[PDB]
């Protein structure tokens, strides 16, 4: 009962030809 | 606890619940776990609602700091004085 969440993680390095 | 504590030390956290690390910059707690709060090796790995840190008995063991150290949710934990 009444654990909390962990919250989302980002993007970074993000790189492409 | 310790009062010597790691470089560019910011607060401690404990841990209210407990945590297992699912990825490969976050940080394993227990309920009751002090965590020593460092700032980050850069802006952009600071994650939105997270903080950084080592555990405090981790860091009394005198352990390797850069692999001991990661990312936790910052709820899991209370602000201690």
């Amino acid at each position: 009962s009444t654990v909390p969440v962990a919250p989302p993680r980002r993007r970074r390095g993000r790189n492409l030809t | 606890g310790r009062l010597d504590l790691p470089p560019g030390f910011m607060f401690k956290v404990q841990a209210q619940h407990d945590y297992t690390a699912t990825d490969t910059d976050e940080l394993q707690l227990k309920a009751g776990d002090v965590v020593l709060v460092i700032p980050f090796q850069n802006p952009e790995e600071q994650d939105e609602g997270w903080l950084m840190g080592v555990k405090e008995s981790d860091w009394n063991q005198h352990k390797e700091l850069e692999k001991c150290r990661g990312v936790f949710p910052e709820n899991f934990t209370e602000r201690v004085p």
